[PDB]
RNA sequence: GGUGAAAUUCUUGGAUUUAUUGAAGACUAACUACUGCGAAAGCAUUUGCCAAGGACGUUUUCAUUAAUCAAGAACGAAAGUUAGGGGAUCGAAGAUGAUCAGAUACCGUCGUAGUCUUAACCAUAAACUAUGCCGACUAGGGAUCGGGUGGUGUUUUUUUAAUGACCCACUCGGCACCUUACGAGAAAUCAAAGUCUUUGGGUUCUGGGGGGAGUAUGGUCGCAAGGCUGAAACUUAAAGGAAUU
């Protein structure tokens, strides 16, 4: 993959962990 | 694409050259061949008539045709018609335009190009805003071939250039700019103010183009058309 | 520069502040030059124009407020019209 | 009940010995014992109420008259100027950008007062609670609170009644429509959100 | 070099060898002090004092031609201004810039320049609080460097 | 690895340009990395000149001519063949 | 001693009417609450009246302005404007 | 002795455009094209069209009474090509080569001082 | 109208085109360069105002006040966010036209956010000269930018004074460049990337095989998007750099 893209899927990735976060924090 | 369009008319024949008529025009007495030409017009009729749809044109021609000579082919003279006197439609100044061939002509790389404007209002009341050009040479002797400006000479210039223009439009007719402009004495007189500055070349004015007109005075123009 | 030449007088030659003791200043006649600020009321300027006037001194125009005079002056406080009642060793008598 | 403070300029009965105080709105700029010279021959000052007929174009001006004799039409509120576009010599008419943005042609003896009316700005903080909603409409009339349509029976609004909150027809309403069925969107060419240019 | 910015230009003066100089100079060394003092006493900092003692007096350095230096003969004689000279032109600087930043506050540029002016005032301070010259609380305060400059 | 000393094209002490369009395929390159080819072409084809002479009003004199500078990208300039490759040896070559 | 470290003025509030309203009214009451100088006296003394109003406890001359500020910067450039086309017109 | 008129040959891609006018620029005589000759649509701006196109602008016009006019040959212009068409320079030639002379031949492509912005993107028209 | 070719779409309601204007916003061609300025990002119409800066000239002044930097602070492309103004072209999304086995990709026509500006945030880039800053020395050559010096030098106004613009020589600071390789480097290459096994001028930051991973968690900043600090378990004998055929 390229940078930019892994970079994205990762990081949307982190988005849905951090969704997912907030519903027990 | 004559067999390509589907939708010719979404709503659902005599020539129209035989109703129209045709006018010679007449340049100002500043040209000496006044000799225009001639324009097509519809043929005067009781609801919009000639004269009215006629009474609105401005007609592009060369100042070289004007005045017989070919030292002014770069330049085409823009004659705006307001009056007719039946069947000789006459004609005034309206403005000046350096030819695309001219213009991009004498803009050269390796060298400076100096432009100027200025808003200035006539003796008739005519304001005009007028555009000159300049261009730094390259003095004989010289060996480096950039012949460029420090930027502090290119102001000094833009403002001997400015107030030249002022100087010989404030206190002169539109006829007289008009008999002032084809002569080109007014380049003369840069060259002679500019030269303590910088060489340069190519001295012109680009545009005299019109801004604004004054009460129509349909006396100037009789004393125009002689 | 203006600024300077105030503050060598200041430093200098004899100065008052204010606008009673200019115009005791103007009434007995030790005043030459009074500078008045762009920020005084404009009743209060014309009468020190008129003692001006009928004293025989020079009128100055400070291009500020009483702030930016008191600033030139070197003072903390305002002075909306400063009197100079000997120039000192500066020279803002014989020029400007 | 208005937003933009008021100034009380008085001037002097030509005709007889007397004092005339006239109610102005107050503009940006107009402090207490300023001289106003209202008038034709004026100069061009702030808070000066020159005719639109003798200003040079792109002047912002403020209580501009409809007609002439009219003592005050357009650009009354906080904020709010008129802006001179052209003016034409024969048939002597002024040309006005008004602040709604609609083009507008005037008569050239329309008396206009320079400058832009104070208090500009003021619709730019929420009023955080209901007191203060309360408060400002008190001064003005009796149009709050506001009940919605949609939440009344069927007799008291055309929008009410049903098991369930919702308007039932369409929101817009024909201008060819009689009292009682403007209760919405009255003529509305379009609907939805602004997107883009409104092509005013 | 160049302390605050990235320029290298060198350029300064180049005194000459000669300690005992011009020669050709004939007035006494008492005559060029009183001329010091009366340009001292309208208001000319020592560099305009050498400056125009330079050009208009045959006086190549008040070095050689007296025993001290201009700023030297300016506190024997009780002409010694309150702070350094130098000190006093750069917080005079960095209050015009403050002006110009209370008006036109975009300018970003004016902010870098005004920080660097500042740091180099703070700089210059610290040497002269170090080497007794100001008090030792003596501190730059921006509301208070206008009247300094006075 | 490093190909040229002038990395991009011409352009050592600016740090940014404004960028130009290619005339061919509306491509944005910087002012400096484009390439540009100035054409003094007559405003008339090849030969023709002497069909347009005898149809001429006036002695003729006029023979105008265009001209154009056009900005191509790196991209374009080699499919049109205006910009060939060349040897490392004659890649110095300027 | 810094009892509030971002929400500053409006701490009246608490916390009800949400923290982006809470900032804008913030902004405009320190504005609005903001002392600022006569332009006909020099001190510092000009204080909000009324809306749009602006008066002083020392020179008590008062000023027509914006609601929160003592002067709009639209006001600011329609002045300018007025000048320059003054200026340009009486020339 | 000679009356006079203005070609406008506006020359582009996909299309040609002749269109004989008269002095004042008001008056439109024999606005025949390019496209309106071939049965291809893709040689409608190719040379081979606008020679006839231009065959029968310097019939109309003759018939008209035109017998000279000015040339004036454009572009597209704006922001799109500035160059001029493939056919513009032969239709130039085809009312030259039918009788009708020809003079002051003048280039009034609209060149922009940097205006609007020229569509494609900052990548190009990839194809 | 457009494309390699087509089509969507616009066209008796006159499209496209031409001529006279008007309004709106954006932008600063050609001149434009191995050219200038700025700490960097960046900055190209004219005029006015405001302050600032480098270089040069100096027989003016202070006098070692200096150089590099944890912490800390200012600025910081584009994109993005908040609330107004503005909103013409281009145009993340999206709607269609195709091509294609499939094409919600490349190509065509529309088009919202955005592109502009005001006030407040975001602290990122191939933010690169992939080369930190200061100082000293070392092979030559030319061109060029800014300042200065000299030459009855040339040209210029009133032929001839000045000044200005050019020619030659020199000097200081620059953006840089051409040829060589003492010297360095794995090589590509370098006037430093040289003066390093003959190892030492001053100072700051970063890296210790490739993945996992700039991920998880804990702090911290931010309205959010995200920024700073930042692992471990586990897995592998290879990845990676420059050149040769």
């Amino acid at each position: 993959m390229r940078a930019k893209w892994r970079k994205k899927r990762t990081r949307r990735l982190k988005r849905k962990r951090r969704k997912v976060r907030a519903r027990s924090k | 694409a004559v067999g390509k369009n589907k939708r010719l008319s979404k709503g659902k024949v005599v020539d129209p050259f035989t109703r129209k008529e045709w006018f010679d025009i007449k340049a100002p007495s500043t040209f000496e061949n006044r000799n225009v030409g001639k324009t097509l017009v519809n043929k005067s009729t009781g609801l919009k008539s000639a004269s009215d749809a006629l009474k609105g044109r401005v007609v592009e021609v060369c100042l070289a045709d004007l005045q017989g000579s070919e030292d002014h082919s770069f330049r085409k003279i823009k004659l705006r018609v307001d009056e007719v006197q039946g069947k000789n439609l006459l004609t005034n100044f309206h403005g000046m335009d350096f030819t695309t061939d001219k213009l991009r002509s004498m803009v050269r790389k390796w060298q400076t190009l100096i432009e100027a404007n200025v808003t200035v209002k006539t003796s008739d009341d005519y304001v005009l805003r007028i555009f000159a050009i300049a261009f730094t040479r390259k003095q004989a002797n010289q060996v480096k071939r950039h012949s460029y400006a420090q930027s502090s000479h290119i102001r000094a210039i833009r403002k001997v250039i400015s107030e030249i223009l002022t100087k010989e439009v404030q206190g002169s007719t539109l006829a007289q700019l008009t008999s002032k402009l084809i002569p080109e004495v007014i380049n003369k007189e840069i060259e002679n103010a500019t030269k303590d500055i910088f060489p340069l070349q190519n001295i012109h004015v680009r545009k005299v183009k019109l801004l604004k007109q004054p009460k129509f005075d349909v006396g100037a123009l009789m004393a125009l058309h002689g | 520069s203006i600024n300077q030449k105030l503050a060598l007088v200041i430093k200098s030659g004899k100065y008052t502040l204010g606008y009673k003791s200019t115009v005791k200043s103007l009434r007995q006649g030790k005043s030459k030059l009074i500078i008045i600020a762009a920020n005084t009321p404009v009743l209060r300027k014309s009468e020190l124009e008129y003692y001006a006037m009928l004293s025989k001194t020079k009128v100055y125009y400070f291009q500020g407020g009483n702030n930016e005079l008191g600033t030139a002056v070197g003072k903390l406080f305002r002075v909306g019209v400063v009197s100079i009642l000997e120039a000192g060793d500066s020279d803002i008598l014989t020029t400007l | 009940g208005r937003g933009a403070p008021l100034a009380k300029v008085v001037f002097r009965d030509p005709y007889k010995y007397r004092l005339r105080e006239e109610i102005f709105i107050a503009n940006e700029g107009v402090h207490t014992g300023q001289f106003i010279y209202a008038g034709k021959k004026a100069s061009l000052n702030v808070g000066n109420v020159l005719p639109l007929g003798s200003v040079p174009e792109g002047t912002i001006v403020s209580n501009v008259e409809e007609k002439p004799g009219d003592r005050g039409a357009l650009a009354r509120a906080s904020g709010n100027y008129v802006i001179i576009i052209g003016h034409n010599p024969d048939e002597n008419k002024t040309r006005v950008r008004l602040p709604s943005g609609a083009k507008k042609v005037i008569s050239s003896d329309a008396r206009g007062v320079i400058g832009v009316i104070a208090g500009g700005g003021r619709v730019d903080k929420p009023l955080l609670k209901a007191g203060r909603a309360f408060h400002k409409y008190r001064l003005k009339r009796n149009s709050w609170p506001k009940t919605r349509g949609v939440a009344m029976n069927p007799v008291d609004h055309p929008h009410g009644g049903g098991n369930h909150q919702h308007i039932g027809k369409a929101s817009t309403i024909s201008r060819g429509a009689v009292s009682g069925q403007k209760a919405g969107l009255i003529a509305a060419r379009r609907t939805g959100l602004l997107r883009g240019s409104q092509k005013t | 070099g160049r302390m605050h910015s990235a320029g290298k230009g060198i350029s300064s003066s180049a005194i000459p060898y000669s300690r005992n100089a011009p020669a050709w100079f004939k007035l006494s060394s008492e005559s060029v002090i009183e001329q010091i003092v009366k340009y001292a006493r309208k208001g000319l900092t020592p560099s305009q004092i050498g400056v125009l003692l330079r050009d208009a007096h045959g006086v190549t350095q008040a070095r050689v031609i007296t025993g001290n230096k201009i700023m030297r003969i300016l506190k024997s004689n009780g002409l010694a201004p309150e702070i350094p000279e130098d000190l006093y032109y750069l917080i005079k600087k960095a209050v015009s810039v403050r002006k110009h930043l209370e008006r036109n506050r975009k300018d970003k540029d004016a902010k870098f320049r005004l920080i660097l002016i500042e740091s180099r005032i703070h700089r210059l301070a610290r040497y002269y609080r170090t080497v007794a010259v100001l008090p030792p609380n003596w501190k730059y305060e921006s509301a208070t460097a206008s009247a300094l400059v006075n | 690895p490093k190909k040229r000393a002038s990395n991009g094209r011409n352009k050592k002490g600016r740090g940014h340009v404004k960028p130009v369009r290619c005339v061919n395929c509306s491509k944005s390159i910087p002012k400096d990395k484009a390439i540009k080819r100035m054409a003094i072409r007559n405003i008339v084809e090849a030969a023709a000149v002497r069909d347009l002479s005898e149809a001429s009003v006036y002695p003729e004199y006029a023979l105008p001519k265009t001209y154009n500078k056009l900005h191509y990208c790196v991209s374009c300039a080699i499919h049109a063949r205006i910009v060939r490759v060349r040897s490392r040896e004659d890649r110095k070559n300027r | 001693a810094k009892r509030t470290k971002k929400v500053g003025i409006t701490g009246k509030y608490g916390v009800r009417y949400g923290s982006s309203l809470r900032r804008q009214v913030k902004k405009l009451e320190i504005q609005q609450h903001a002392r600022y100088d006569c332009s006909f006296c020099g001190k510092k003394t000009v204080k909000r009246g009324a809306a749009g109003i602006w008066t002083c406890s020392c020179c008590k001359k008062t000023v027509a302005g914006g609601a929160y500020t003592v002067s709009t910067a639209a006001a600011a450039t329609v002045r300018s404007t007025i000048r320059r086309l003054r200026e340009m017109v009486e020339a | 002795s000679q009356v006079f008129g203005v070609a406008r040959i506006y020359a582009s891609f996909n299309d040609t455009f002749v269109h004989v006018t008269d002095l004042s620029g008001k008056e439109t005589i024999a606005r025949v094209t390019g496209g309106m000759k071939v049965k291809a649509d893709r040689d409608e701006s190719s040379p081979y069209a606008a020679m006839l196109a231009a065959q029968d602008v310097a019939a109309k016009c003759k018939e008209v009474g035109i017998t000279a006019v000015h040339v004036k040959i454009r572009a597209t212009g704006g922001t799109r090509t500035k160059t001029p068409g493939p056919g513009g320079q032969a239709a130039l030639r085809a009312l030259a080569r039918s009788g009708l002379r020809i003079g002051r031949i003048e280039d009034v492509t609209p060149v922009p001082s940097d205006s609007t912005r020229k569509k494609g993107g900052r990548r190009g028209r990839r194809l």
